[PDB]
């Protein structure tokens, strides 16, 4: 007659010193864990009504401000703290975003600045100090080029040359600028793009698929030498360098305001288009956008690829700054606060996490590119379970109830009439396509990533 | 598999990874620190079932056989015992007047009301500090001090009472016919339910599912559901009226004893009887379901028990007695009956291995080795557990609470797909071609 | 509970064990201490009554104002309730 | 970029290792600064890696004597052939962060392939050293710094203030 209860003998299970923790026994019978479903269900329902409460997207501004509205951002991607901002007055500043004040000012030009773009030189006779000084180029109306020198307190390992080392005078008024990362390189937008040696004071080769005036400039970040053209003409041109050659043309509908390649992949680039929505491409095969982005009501400004590779954020002539990944075709995130307007500038973050962005306004806004992701860095217990939310708020994503709680923003009042407009405007347009669908027989449906091209080269 | 080059490297990544945790939580049965305690005949002469107590409380460990307990209050009526979910602390109930919310294991003593009304059962909440008792006729809200919480306006007779501890949701079914769930974090009644079938003669939960099982004059244990307003499904268990009902933590089987000196073995997941023991010689007033899958059954002064008398085969039909010493047949596991009393509710203790008898004298603990399981989940409930560590999974426990709409009959289908809406998903082609056809 | 943190409290905005909407403020308790009055259930036992009370007003406040039966009859009732001295004035 | 840091101590040198760089866009907010009086996020940060301690207390005068005016001590040069791995002079330094701009150019003098920064982003990281005090070192600094202040402090006046006892 052998019996054996239950003994739990007390000294394993809770701790013989009082500063030990006590030991959390663990037994993983599904048994004993009964509702599998329902919990991770409202933990993610508690992990969208947590997220939609720590909305926090803005951080501040850089300093006090521009005077008449930035209209050019460019980034030190070498520097993690660092911009520079021109001024539609002609003043160029450039900034630490960690102490948020100004380098240096600069009195650049008496007309408007056009593009910034930021590259240490590699003279022929010495070499410019990578880590003393860094190194702004500008872009201007009154048909002018001109180098800045920065003096930057980064480095203690020093202790003249604080601006200007040289001007490029040209013949038409430039549009943009952009720099070419290998060799001293930079190409300018104009009425004619022509490529310059920071050497040379007057510019290599004259690049034109045609005559026609040129609005905005960038390389890409790997095949380094494959240029791409904008054109006020609603078109692309593409440009390589190694042939010294274009290499061919799409044209939309209404005319590109910026572009941005792809750091990651590299061989795809994101456009941005006056007419509200913005565009995104294979190089090889421009007869097929790969995506397009409907989300917005006015003329996209300006659009930047994160260096993640996954997001694009892009700024409006609307008053307000959509995000969203390469796959969803549709803004996650709309930022925008009161006192912007017309954003005609934005760049991603070179660490990939806060959203720069300038506007009309004269202000530098930034922003966090999640609303929820700290500047803190987190315990290991805090990490997991904060991992554990945006992993497990991804295979619930498409409850209704969630998808009415993940989805649904506070935008302005003067945004959601016009797409309240398009709302009705468009199941018009799919009325004017579904009677006359009706009629004719075997009536060709083009698809919507390729209704934004006319014809290609 | 569908051909998509995308989606299959996608999907045979989820399909090896369901595959990779679900061999990994077998990796968790060695770490598994202390087995079920057992009982073996050791003989053919030597019967499991013939061994008393006064056997068992010399062979068993000195800390155990203090945790068996003769609590004789023989002046109040005859109690019901509801012990927490997780195994300390005991609550009583006099039918006359008593109610202790005793700490069990140690010594403490937390609240002891006297009340003259009469009092039919109560249940522990949502922690060891807030219970609430069955009235003479209106359910009361208590707190660990014995002061009073809440008078309940509602629940306008109580005669059985449970709670349900992953919705906050407190139940009552009364002689009123009418079911009612009290969602006490809020305090808002979410769903008063009209049962049509009369006085509520037997309710008991279950775990798996937190639907309710209410039993009634005719027989017909009814499963509920605060959504909707229908019973889930009725099930003629016995004929007669239902004494009690009892239902396993897995989910998966019930056992209901009718006023017709039988008991019902069902199987919910199917809703069919598994085995009917007929003519069980005075009808069990009570039953309950351990932890390791042990039955229990109350003649009213007698106390029995089986092993593996849930399982399907016909070997496993529960039987009063071996002719020959037939192995097939289900021998009673072990017996005890008391000398002059009735019990009105037995439950086990839920993480020791003893079931709480709650008889017209007092109470006794019985001591039974293969009862309880033996290692819990300590993220899930501690019996083992400081202030510190309750407070703080009392308010983890409220942001995780489930809705009350989340009550189906099946747990996993709270995230799948309406059945009326297609199981394929539709193209914009295909709904475009709908249109063609209307 | 635990003074819980300010993001425990935007989700549990609406839980309160202590204080019920059907609890009703706890008038019952709130009175009884006042008047020190012995068992529970007394309080409901009057609350009956005075909400008898307001049921007989109220019907008899739906007769039209000029009726014999409405004037003599809560006049007649209100010597009752003054005799009782549940209410400190007659008029 | 901040990877190795430099605490200097009464009781001898630190170099420390930092594990992860704190985010340097997002510095002044309430939230990185607010991690840097919490223990347990601040390890996260550092991890040490060396400790010498001074061999005396009238050497701890020469060396206190010497960061002073900006200059390298013996062990504070020698510590740092120990830590410091070997890097190129023009391309791909190895940082260190200093809590001085001037004591700077005389490490790269010593050491040409340091590049020693000295911001308000390496500076919150040696601000954060003092906080949490000898909870990082681990017991490795025998005695505390609490006597070590006191006598040092006297010493480095009474050399400057230059009076004899006679």
């Amino acid at each position: 007659m052998k019996i054996k209860t239950i003994k739990r003998s007390a000294d394993d299970y809770v701790p013989v010193k009082s500063t030990q923790e006590s030991q959390m026994p663990r037994n993983l019978n599904p048994e004993l864990h009964p509702f599998e479903r329902a919990r991770e269900y409202t933990k993610a329902l508690n992990a969208t009504k947590l997220e939609r409460m720590f909305a926090k997207p803005f951080v501040g501004q850089l300093g006090y401000g521009h005077r008449d509205g930035v209209y050019a951002i460019a980034k030190n991607y070498g520097s993690l703290n660092k911009l520079a901002t021109g001024s539609a007055d002609g003043v160029i500043k450039y900034w630490n975003m960690s102490t948020r004040e100004e380098f240096v000012s600069f009195k650049a030009h008496y007309g408007l600045v056009t593009g910034l773009c930021v590259t240490q030189p590699r003279f022929h006779d010495k070499k410019p100090d990578l880590k003393s000084q860094n190194f702004m180029l500008s872009c201007s109306d009154d048909k002018t080029v001109k180098l800045w020198s920065i003096n930057v307190d980064d480095y203690s390992n020093k202790n003249n040359e604080e601006g200007l080392i040289r001007t490029f005078d040209g013949e038409s008024a430039f549009q943009g600028i952009d720099s070419h990362r290998e060799n001293s390189t930079f190409a300018t937008g104009g009425a004619k793009i022509h490529l310059w040696d920071v050497n040379r004071l007057k510019p290599v080769s004259d690049l034109s698929w045609g005559a026609d005036n040129i609005t905005s400039l960038k390389f890409n970040q790997n095949e380094t030498d494959i240029l791409a053209s904008t054109g006020s003409d609603n078109s692309i041109v593409l440009y390589d360098l190694r042939t010294n050659s274009p290499t061919q043309k799409i044209v939309q509908t209404m005319r590109t305001n910026a572009i941005c390649w792809n750091p990651m992949e590299a061989f795809n680039f994101v456009t941005a288009n006056e007419d509200h929505n913005a565009y995104y491409y294979d190089m090889r095969n421009l007869s097929r956008s790969l995506n397009v982005f409907k989300d917005h009501v006015s003329a996209v400004m300006d659009v930047d690829f994160s260096p993640t590779g996954d997001e694009i954020v892009t700024g409006s002539y609307d008053k307000s700054i959509r995000i969203y990944k390469t796959n969803h075709g549709h803004s996650r995130e709309i930022y925008h606060t009161k006192r912007m307007q017309h954003v005609f500038q934005v760049k991603y973050s070179m660490d990939s996490k806060y959203i720069i962005s300038g506007s009309d306004d004269g202000n530098v806004r930034l922003w966090r590119s999640k609303a929820w992701e700290r500047s803190n860095v987190k315990t290991t217990r805090e990490k997991n379970k904060l991992e554990y939310d945006e992993k497990l708020k991804e295979r619930f994503r498409h409850m209704p109830e969630i998808k009415r709680i993940s989805r649904h923003r506070h935008v302005p009042q003067v945004i959601k009439k016009a797409q309240e407009i398009k709302n009705i405007e468009l199941s018009s347009i799919k009325r004017r396509e579904a009677n006359e669908r009706r009629t004719r027989k075997d009536m060709p449906y083009i698809s919507e990533r390729k209704k934004q091209i006319v014809g290609t080269v | 598999q569908t051909k998509d080059k995308k989606l299959r490297a996608g999907l045979k990544k989820i399909d090896e990874q369901y595959k990779k945790a679900v061999s990994s939580a077998a990796a968790t049965d060695y770490l598994l620190p202390e087995s079920n305690g057992y009982l073996e005949p050791e003989n053919e002469l030597e019967k499991t079932f013939k061994v008393q107590q006064s056997e068992i409380k010399s062979s068993v460990d000195v800390s155990t056989a203090n945790k068996a307990l003769d609590l004789s209050l023989k002046e109040f009526g005859p109690y019901h015992i509801k012990y927490a979910k997780n195994g300390t602390h005991l609550l009583i109930t006099g039918r006359k007047g008593h109610v202790a919310s005793m700490d069990w294991r140690k010594g403490q003593l937390r609240a002891e009301l006297f009340l003259n009304e009469t009092c039919h059962s109560a249940t522990y909440l949502q922690n060891e500090q807030y219970f609430a008792v069955a009235q003479k006729k209106y359910t009361f809200i208590y707190d660990h001090e014995g002061t009073e919480l809440h008078r309940l306006k509602q629940h306008i007779e109580a005669r059985h009472l449970d709670f349900l501890p992953y919705h906050y949701l407190l139940v009552t079914a009364g002689e009123t016919g009418w079911l009612k769930y009290h969602d006490v974090s809020t305090g808002q009644l979410v769903s008063e339910l009209r049962t049509k079938a009369g006085p509520t003669m037997a309710m008991a939960q279950n775990p798996w599912n937190a639907v309710m099982h209410l039993g009634h004059s005719n027989g017909t244990v009814s499963l509920w559901s605060p959504s909707m307003p229908e019973p889930l499904v009725k099930l003629l268990s016995a004929r007669g009226p239902v004494n009690s009902i009892a239902i396993d933590r897995s989910g998966y089987y019930m056992a209901t004893t009718g006023a017709d000196r039988s008991m019902k073995i069902w199987d919910i997941r199917n809703f069919k009887q598994l085995h009917s023991v007929e003519s069980l010689p005075t009808p069990g007033t009570n039953v309950s379901i351990s932890d390791t899958g042990l039955l229990a059954l109350s003649r009213g002064p007698h106390v029995t028990l089986w092993k593996d008398a849930l399982k399907l085969s016909g070997d496993s039909k529960p039987c009063f007695g071996s002719m020959g010493g037939n192995p097939h047949r289900n021998t009673p596991y072990m017996s005890h009956l008391f000398a002059g009393n009735k019990v009105e509710n037995l439950g086990f203790v839920p993480f020791e291995d003893l079931l709480g008898v709650g008889h017209q004298t007092g109470i006794t603990n019985l001591i039974v080795p293969g009862a309880g399981e033996a290692n819990y989940d300590a993220l899930e409930l501690n019996p083992f557990e400081t202030k510190k560590q309750r407070q703080e999974q009392e308010v983890r426990t409220l942001l995780n609470k489930l809705p009350a709409d989340t009550i189906t009959l099946d747990p996993n289908s709270i995230g799948s797909v309406d059945k009326r809406s297609s199981t394929i998903r539709l193209n914009a082609k295909d709904l475009a071609q709908t249109t063609m056809d209307a | 509970v635990r003074k819980l943190k300010h993001h425990e409290q935007k989700l549990l905005k609406k839980v309160d064990f202590l204080e019920w909407k059907q609890d009703q403020g706890h008038r019952d308790t709130q009175v009884m201490r006042t008047y020190h009055i012995q068992n529970r259930e007394d309080y409901h036992k009057y609350n009956r009554i005075c909400g008898d009370i307001r049921r007989l007003a109220n019907k008899l406040s739906l007769l039209p104002p000029t009726d014999p039966f409405r004037r003599k009859h809560e006049q007649l009732l209100l010597d009752k309730l003054y005799a009782m001295g549940v209410l400190t004035t007659k008029s | 970029p901040i990877e190795y840091l430099l605490f200097e101590e009464p009781t001898g040198y630190a170099v420390f290792k930092v594990k992860l760089q704190q985010d340097d866009i997002g510095s002044r907010l309430k939230e990185v600064q607010e991690q840097i009086n919490d223990f347990g996020a601040f390890t996260k940060l550092i991890e040490l890696v060396s400790f010498a301690p001074f061999k005396g207390a009238a050497e701890a005068l020469e060396n206190a004597n010497d960061i002073s005016e900006g200059l390298v001590s013996e062990s504070l040069k020698a510590i740092l052939d120990l830590n410091l791995p070997k890097a190129s002079s023009k391309k791909k330094n190895i940082t260190l962060a200093i809590s001085d701009k001037n004591l700077g150019p005389s490490i790269k003098e010593e050491f040409p392939y340091v590049d020693c920064i000295s911001n308000e982003l390496a500076q919150d990281l040696i601000r954060g050293v003092r906080l949490h005090g000898e909870k990082l070192f681990k017991g490795l600094q025998s005695g505390d710094l609490e006597r070590a202040q006191l006598g040092l402090g006297h010493a480095y006046s009474r050399a400057k203030v230059k009076f004899s006892v006679q």
